[PDB]
């Protein structure tokens, strides 16, 4: 069910002005793009996070300690 | 501590409908926190790592997206990993996410690395979901155990003396790498100063040096700050996370800084890909993208 | 409370390799204990039940054997159930076992019944495995929640004014059913006396009246004790559990007493079937057997 | 679910059914359903240890008669500033199941400066780990592994 068949897209362009003593390099090879879950297959929303209600609770825990 | 059994059960939901929980025991989770805290403290606070390595940004409790990263990048120990923080909060499965990551850290301590994000901090993960997950699924004492653990996470990494990695970014107070090395753990993340900035600052195209940060914490830094820091420390690149970017990776200051983000369609509110950066033994950097299907 | 979701997860392992755990949250388990306790207290300590009914003896945490019992007997509420106690200890899955039973008690409180066995007592289940399973999988505080719940379980049941059911058996001190009705709950089980005997005593063909019990607790009683008790109370049958029997059921004093045992190949140390007794509307009793395959 | 059953000889005919008995026993064949073989379902449990459970229990009962209080100590370069001893129940108490008690409180140390922990106090929990009915080495290993602001539950009469 993981989709191992990535598609390839155009890679990073060749840099015109590479810094003099740079050791690292950046690949110009095609970039692999793997498919992952759509929002329909994986609902990533979370309605449960309430930072305002949590802060009030927290303030009372700090006054207790 | 039965690591292989813990890892098996966390991995058993591969091919399940995303959103299905793995409910470990309270003791298995506490054992993950205690064992991993020992390892974190035995390793430097500023890690010195050697490629090959795959570097990943924020996950924020998007567990099935974490599984996809490993499935496409290679499960440890097939690949070496460095994560840049923000494992918990916002998502619905911060527990599974952090447990799997801690499990792998214990299992492969020299091939698997975790940095501290701004959400690995009690004052933050109290209010952004992680406390609520712990209280709902376990108890509040387990949450405090996680805090003990998070308080000992390393803060930054340098890869082959050339790639500086941290969650947030630079600090106007950062002059020597010794200022990071000397930080004692466990520690909380302060509201200001070097340690705050490393976990909280952001690059900004529009700022010259150091600017105000819209977050109300820390600062922004511009391209010139990046160039100056790299030249001072003989570095080639800053690798950071902390900001959602459309393609999962995004360069700044030409290619002197990269932002990595590894939570696709971030908390169902953005359409972004996730990405990782691989560095091979020759120090060749490439990007692999995880894109949500239509 | 989340009851139907809890039942779904408990039943999800139907078809799995036996031994696979269902790990509910601590808060879910606490909720089961709390609601079931309320229900036990609102019903008599000496239940008065009407046929049709299916009666089961000891389970001892053999969760996948319990699942088979419901599969062949019919899952609640298609059949009415009375269990005779000893849900916990010895087996490795006391938690799944007791949670499913409590769930069904809560869902179907007028059609599903649980008696107290000698193992539904802190001094006993502390030692014979249930505390260990709580400690390993949850915490000691959850074991104390279970004790509170167990301390409120009813002690005996009378089916259609004719079948007297309890875990262990009779007491030399039992002269009036009102002695059972007057026991106040929550209660611990004492080392001696009426409540002890009901949960601990055994029939013995070689004793005439009352003898000593090789368990070092309570007594044994003979066929004549049984005959007099039934005559006195205008009853037909004593149904009890508490002893391993080879075919899952075994008569005593002709057909005047029956022992039921519902844990096949008990704790992997015996070769025995489990059984249930069905009592229909007309009071026709029959036995259905659960035999491990070879 | 598996629903196939075999049948065996049912209950025999009774020769003397008591005069006013209301219940009846079927003579029909007994249905025999299958459950797992021991190969498929290992019903054994090797972790049941009633002698170890009993010693733990006795110590737990003692702890419940105590006044329990939380203490938080900031651990420094000089540790917690306590030393511990393990004590069990009776002459033949093993090494296996002990209570953990404060033997010394180091002058100038964290425990001393905090003021609350005294000699002979029982350490009941550290960072949510129970120290009731443990080995002195389990206890020493836990305390040595503690860091920063350490959470105790302390017991005193
Ligand atoms: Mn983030
Ligand atoms: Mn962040
Ligand atoms: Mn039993
Ligand atoms: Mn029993």
């Amino acid at each position: 069910q993981p989709d191992m068949e990535y598609s390839e897209i155009v890679g990073l362009p060749q840099e015109e002005e590479i810094p003099a003593n740079r050791k690292i390099k950046f690949s110009c090879a095609p970039i692999k793009v793997f498919n992952t879950y759509s929002n329909e297959d994986y609902d990533r929303r979370n309605d449960d996070v309430d930072p305002v209600a949590a802060s009030a609770e927290y303030e009372l825990e700090k006054r207790v300690e | 501590l039965n690591l292989d059994s813990i890892i098996g059960r966390l991995l058993e939901v591969q091919g399940s409908r995303p959103g299905k929980n793995v409910q470990l025991t309270e003791n298995e989770i506490r054992g993950l926190c205690l064992k991993s805290r020992e390892i974190f403290l035995s390793q430097p606070i500023l890690l010195e790592l050697e490629a090959p390595l795959k570097i990943c940004g924020d996950i924020h409790g998007q567990y099935y997206d974490l599984l996809r990263l490993f499935e496409y990048g290679g499960f440890p120990p097939e690949s070496n990993y460095l994560f840049l923080g923000d494992y918990v909060d916002r998502g619905k499965q911060s527990l599974e996410t952090i447990c799997l990551l801690l499990a792998y850290k214990i299992k492969y301590p020299e091939n698997f690395f975790l940095l501290r994000g701004n959400h690995e901090c009690a004052s933050i993960n109290r209010i952004y979901g992680f406390y609520d997950e712990c209280k709902r699924r376990y108890n509040i004492k387990l949450w405090k155990t996680f805090t003990d653990c998070f308080n000992c996470l390393p803060i930054a990494a340098i890869v082959d003396e050339k790639i500086f990695c941290c969650h947030g970014g630079l600090s106007p107070d950062l002059q020597s790498m010794e200022q990071i090395r000397r930080i004692m753990r466990p520690t909380d993340v302060p509201d200001q100063g070097l340690l705050c900035d490393l976990l909280w600052s952001d690059p900004d195209k529009d700022v010259q040096g150091w600017g105000e940060n819209d977050r109300g914490v820390s600062f922004t830094f511009g391209a010139e700050v990046v160039a100056k820091f790299l030249h001072k420390h003989d570095l080639d690149l800053i690798c950071r996370a902390h900001q959602v970017v459309e393609d999962g990776y995004e360069f700044f200051a030409k290619r002197q800084l990269v932002t990595l983000f590894s939570a696709p369609n971030y908390c169902g509110e953005f359409d972004n890909a996730g990405a990782m950066m691989s560095v091979d033994e020759t120090l060749m950097c490439s990007f692999q993208i995880l894109k949500p299907a239509d």
